[PDB]
């Protein structure tokens, strides 16, 4: 019978499907390691995929993958128990250190460029032609943080250029000097930005960028993932929802 | 065992419940407090499923089946073998569902990313609550909900479809099935899209974000954009299942007959239901 | 609250965006269209440009016949009355040969004639858009990934309206152009099936349909819930991981025990969305051509 034939034939694919589709979806974060970063036993049923080679866009190198770990900075935590399956506390402050919810990654110290290899993300001060075209306009409102405390004012957009999207808000603070904190980990108001992930004593420290026109991939992970830390290191700083509507 | 890159990740935090006491993990799998809830709920609601098998006197996973309370209950409980396990097994499903997304949340806080997901999930656990508690509810019996059971439950869509003729006519339905058929083909733009761009022809650096507008605008003049195009899979997804609750949850309680008929609303509109002509006149 | 990324706070625009060249043919490129401040809350606002070489031409042109071939039909069964017309829409319907002409097209234009010849415009216009799914790939280097995946659906709309209907010995087999009556078609297939619900590759392409719509929901959540990290920017995420990526995967891990990468979730996406009509349309081949009862057939098996 042809449907039974048809059926059967279908599930060996499918396994197969499976299996090539796991394997592909190891090029990254494998082999397994165990909490104090040696091969772990247990590899899993998957075996790790051939390699592949991506030529990346405008000779900025190539990515074979899989391949050995690229991260291998020191990570500020401490085990708190002997056994494997338990929390590593910070040894230090997480948000500094870049550990827990505000880790990053060692990713590309330089500014992704578009198809035409200009720099993907600009200030609006630097792309030709862009404006806010909708929306409350943030540029030059004041900044609150999660303790309700002025923190700074937007001083620009940073555009994603080929998405014609905003990524970021450049902020300048008291000092000032500026700092970009995420789109999405802002919320515009009508009468300012607010971000709740930080409180106005941490926007300082959030990491800054080398050149003021461009932000590196390295420069983004380090800013989006300490912005985002803030949500459970800022915790004591932060206020209430009634604190808030007052 | 870890990825390479996770150890970072595995810091104390995020727990919603009971401090520290549950925030750890087994293998590859965080526990936390709605972890264990999660484990309870669901072998206490594999239990009484085994059970109810046992009572039906099958293991054959093809037959067995957990059917609620028969219309005589209404909206109360019954004998574990006759409405009272599928009662029990629901609540099970309830909790281990709405434990399993209250656990992703706890992940959200620890990773410190936003709760999308768990916020999506929770319109699955909507739409099976619509079934089980919600339609029923509102028809006053736990009767009308499904079985639990690979076939009897499609035996279930099938009776209940044909209750009202071709339930294909069910306007909710209908939006609902664009939403599937939408979404699949969004979902398979999307994933061809990323792909075609990262593996181009072999030789050829990986196209970039450019390439994916350019390509979309080559072929159909428009281009959503990554932020969009996960927004849309969101929006479309959710859509779906959202109309799948909308189009059971007015079947039964607002409107019963055929739903073919209901369709006539619009033939007999004043201005033209009484033209002759064409196929209703 | 905190804002969930679902529609952007702030539009920006810059100049039109012309796109990339490569080895397009420019002069086949339209110009921008206009820019939509409503689409621009949800994706880009930008409208166009669109390229039309001839095989787009070809493919509008046999889609509009098509459509229109419709049409026309449609008037004509509302006795060319606008208000019959408009009342009736979803009732009309241009149904093919009826099998006394089996697979023939001798049949009088009122009676499968001018479905037949719609049937031809939809045929010339999917297929020379197919193409067309290729060449813009081709000509931007990328991978055919949407031409392939595009097949899939072909392949369930081929098997629908002529592989089974030639199979079955007749155009009668095919799908009617008609809101409802296609509908009718659906229900009445089942029934003369003996329940779709019995058919394995019915039931798969299900599980693909509700995967779809499962998978697409996870995705589309994941990337939006760490866009707080520019997750969204995936194929830079594929390059060059993020913590992005890494929260994205690990949330999943922990979750399920299992993850994917930045790339490796598209490829589950395209297949989990391909599977759906690739299933289907064998479901639907194999349909009374080789099991006439999926009930009956089920029992055997
Ligand atoms: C095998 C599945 C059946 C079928 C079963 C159904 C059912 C069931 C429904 C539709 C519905 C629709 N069908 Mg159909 N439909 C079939 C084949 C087709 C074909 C084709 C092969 O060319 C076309 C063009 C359509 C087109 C349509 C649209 C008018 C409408 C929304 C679909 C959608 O979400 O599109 C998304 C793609 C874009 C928006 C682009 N159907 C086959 C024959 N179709 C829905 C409706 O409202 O019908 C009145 C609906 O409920
Ligand atoms: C003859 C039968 C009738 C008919 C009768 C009905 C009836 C009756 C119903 C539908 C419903 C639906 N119909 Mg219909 N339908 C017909 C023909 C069609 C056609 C078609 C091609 O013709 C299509 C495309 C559809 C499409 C649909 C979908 C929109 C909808 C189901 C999805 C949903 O709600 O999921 C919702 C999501 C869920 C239910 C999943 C919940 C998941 C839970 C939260 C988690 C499970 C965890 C698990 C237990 C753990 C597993 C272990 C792990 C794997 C390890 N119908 C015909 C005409 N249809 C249903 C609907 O609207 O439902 C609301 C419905 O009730
Ligand atoms: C409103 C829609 C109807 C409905 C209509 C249909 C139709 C129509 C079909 C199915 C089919 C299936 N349904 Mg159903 N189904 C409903 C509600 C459910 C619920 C639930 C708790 O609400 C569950 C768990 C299922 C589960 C299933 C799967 C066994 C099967 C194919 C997998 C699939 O589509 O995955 C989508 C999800 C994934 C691919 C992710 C992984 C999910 C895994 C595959 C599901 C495991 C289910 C498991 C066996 C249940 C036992 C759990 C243990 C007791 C712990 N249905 C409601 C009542 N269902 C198909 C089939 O072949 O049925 C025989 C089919 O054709
Ligand atoms: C009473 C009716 C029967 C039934 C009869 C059928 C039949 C008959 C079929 C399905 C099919 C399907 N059924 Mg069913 N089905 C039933 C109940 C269900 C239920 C349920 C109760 O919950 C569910 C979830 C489903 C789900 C499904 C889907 C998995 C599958 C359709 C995929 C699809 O739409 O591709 C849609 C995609 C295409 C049709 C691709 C073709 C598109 C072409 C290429 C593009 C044309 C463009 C055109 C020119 C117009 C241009 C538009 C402009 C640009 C705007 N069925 C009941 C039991 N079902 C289909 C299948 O494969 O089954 C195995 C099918 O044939
Ligand atoms: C809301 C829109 C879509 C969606 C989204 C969605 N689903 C999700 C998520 C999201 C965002 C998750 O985060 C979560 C996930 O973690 O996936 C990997 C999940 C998920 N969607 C799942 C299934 C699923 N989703 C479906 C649908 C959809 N999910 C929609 C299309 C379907 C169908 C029928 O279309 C199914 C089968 C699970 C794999 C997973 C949630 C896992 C979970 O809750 O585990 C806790 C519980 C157990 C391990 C066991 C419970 C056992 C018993 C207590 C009950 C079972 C008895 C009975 C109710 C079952 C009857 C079965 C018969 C009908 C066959
Ligand atoms: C793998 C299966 C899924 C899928 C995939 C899919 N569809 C696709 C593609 C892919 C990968 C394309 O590349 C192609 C596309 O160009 O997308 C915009 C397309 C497409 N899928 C379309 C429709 C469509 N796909 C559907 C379904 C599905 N498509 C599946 C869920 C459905 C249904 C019924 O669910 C429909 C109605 C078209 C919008 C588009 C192909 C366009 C085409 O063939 O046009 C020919 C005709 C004209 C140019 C003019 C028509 C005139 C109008 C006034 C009518
Ligand atoms: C960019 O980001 C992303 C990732 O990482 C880079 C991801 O991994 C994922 C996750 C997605 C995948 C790994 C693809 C495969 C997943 C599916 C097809 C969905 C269906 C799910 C299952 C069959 C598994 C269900 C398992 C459960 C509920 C665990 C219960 C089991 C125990 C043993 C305990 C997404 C969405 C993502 O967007
Ligand atoms: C002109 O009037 C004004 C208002 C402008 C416009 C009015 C137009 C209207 C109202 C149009 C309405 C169109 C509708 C409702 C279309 C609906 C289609 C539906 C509901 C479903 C489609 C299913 C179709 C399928 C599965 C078709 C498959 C076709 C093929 C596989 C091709 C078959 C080709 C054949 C038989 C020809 C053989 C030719 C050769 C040699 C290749
Ligand atoms: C009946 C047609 C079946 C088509 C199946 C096509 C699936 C698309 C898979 C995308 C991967 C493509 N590839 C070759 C570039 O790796
Ligand atoms: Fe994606």
């Amino acid at each position: 019978d042809l449907a039974s034939l048809a059926i059967y034939s279908f599930w060996i694919f499918l396994a197969g499907l499976i299996y090539y589709l796991q394997t592909e979806n190891m090029r990254e974060g494998y082999p397994l390691e165990n909490e104090d970063g040696t091969p772990a036993a247990n590899q899993g049923p998957f075996p790790l995929p051939k390699p592949k080679t991506f030529i990346l866009p405008h000779g900025r190198g190539t990515l074979t993958v899989p391949g050995p770990e690229s991260e291998d900075r020191p990570i500020a935590l401490a085990r708190t128990a002997v056994s494997e399956g338990f929390p590593h506390a910070p040894t230090g402050d997480p948000m500094k250190d870049g550990v827990g919810p505000a880790s990053w990654v060692a990713r590309r110290d330089l500014p992704e460029l578009d198809g035409h290899g200009h720099n993907k993300i600009k200030p609006m001060k630097a792309a030709a032609g862009f404006h806010v075209s909708a929306g409350k306009n943030p540029i030059g409102l004041p900044v609150r943080g999660c303790d309700l405390e002025i923190a700074g004012k937007v001083v620009d957009i940073w555009v994603d250029i080929p998405e014609q999207m905003a990524r970021f808000l450049e902020v300048e603070l008291k000092d000032g000097s500026t700092r970009l904190l995420p789109m999405q980990m802002v919320k515009v108001q009508s009468n300012r930005v607010h971000v709740n992930a930080l409180s106005s004593d941490l926007f300082a420290g959030i990491p800054t960028i080398k050149s003021p026109t461009e932000v590196t991939l390295l420069e983004e992970d380090k800013i989006c993932g300490y912005v985002a830390g803030g949500l459970m290191y800022a915790a004591p700083k932060r206020k209430s929802v009634v604190a808030a509507m007052l | 065992a870890l990825l390479s890159f996770e150890r970072k990740y595995r810091v104390p935090g995020g727990t919603l419940v009971g401090g520290n006491l549950f925030d750890f993990w087994v293998g590859p799998f965080y526990v936390g407090f709605f972890g264990v809830a999660t484990f309870f709920f669901a072998a206490l609601g594999i239990i009484l499923i085994a059970w109810s098998a046992v009572l039906q006197g099958t293991w054959n996973p093809q037959l067995i089946s957990v059917y609620p309370p028969a219309l005589e209950y209404g909206l109360g409980g019954a004998p574990l073998a006759k409405g009272g396990l599928w009662q029990i097994i629901t609540i099970c499903a309830t909790g281990a569902f709405v434990s399993w997304a209250l656990r992703e949340v706890e992940i959200c806080r620890k990773l410190g990313i936003g709760y999308h997901i768990p916020f999506a999930f929770a319109f699955a656990i909507l739409a099976y609550l619509t079934l089980v508690l919600f339609r029923p509810v509102m028809m006053g019996a736990w009767g009308y909900a499904f079985p639990y059971g690979i076939w009897t439950h499609l035996d279930w869509v099938s009776n209940t479809g044909y209750t009202y003729g071709n339930f294909h006519y069910n306007p909710a339905h209908m939006i609902a099935i664009s939403f599937f058929f939408t979404n699949a083909l969004a979902l398979a733009l999307h994933g061809a899209l990323v792909l075609s761009a990262a593996n181009p022809e072999k030789g050829k650096e990986m196209r970039t974000p450019d390439h994916e507008n350019t390509f979309f605008r080559d072929l159909v003049g428009y281009s959503i954009g990554t932020l969009g195009i996960h927004r849309l899979g969101l929006l479309l997804s959710l859509s779906a299942v959202f109309f799948s609750a909308l189009c059971m949850i007015i079947t039964g309680t607002i409107w019963f007959d055929q739903w073919v008929d209901w369709w006539q609303w619009w033939v007999k509109l004043p201005w033209w239901a009484n033209i002759p002509g064409g196929i209703n006149g | 609250a905190e804002y969930q990324n679902i529609f952007s706070q702030v539009q920006v625009r810059g100049p039109a965006d012309l796109g990339m060249t490569e080895d397009v043919n420019l002069a086949n490129r339209s110009g921008v269209g206009p820019f939509s401040t409503l689409l621009g809350w949800f994706g880009n606002a930008q409208l166009g440009p669109i390229y039309l070489g001839s095989l787009g031409v070809l493919s509008l042109f046999s889609g509009l016949m098509w459509f229109f071939t419709i049409g026309i039909w449609f008037w004509y069964q509302a006795g060319w009355n606008p208000a019959v017309f408009l009342r009736d829409l979803f009732f009309f319907s241009l149904e093919p040969p009826a099998p006394e002409y089996g697979l023939s097209f001798a049949a009088p234009l009122k009676e499968g004639g001018l479905w037949l010849i719609a049937s031809f415009f939809m045929f010339v216009a999917v297929w020379s858009w197919w193409g067309r799914t290729y060449l813009r790939a081709q000509a931007l280097g990328m991978g055919k990934h949407t031409a392939w995946a595009f097949l899939s659906a072909i392949w369930l709309w081929m098997v629908l309206g002529f592989i089974r209907p030639i199979l079955m010995g007749s155009w009668s087999e095919a799908v009617p152009y008609g809101i409802f009556s296609h509908l009718d078609w659906t229900n009445n297939f089942s029934l003369v099936h003996g329940n779709l619900f019995y058919n394995p590759f019915h039931g798969l392409s299900i599980a693909f349909l509700y995967g779809s719509a499962l998978l697409f929901a996870m995705h589309g959540a994941t990337i939006l819930a760490v866009s707080r990290f520019g997750g969204e920017c995936e194929l830079e995420q594929i390059a060059d991981r993020g913590t992005a990526a890494e929260r994205a995967a690990l949330f999943w891990r922990w979750t399920m025990g299992f993850n994917a990468t930045m790339e490796g979730i598209h490829r589950w996406a395209i297949w989990m969305a391909v599977l759906v009509t690739l299933t289907g349309g064998i479901g639907i081949l194999l349909s009374g051509t080789v099991v006439d009862n999926w009930y009956v057939w089920g029992q055997n098996h």
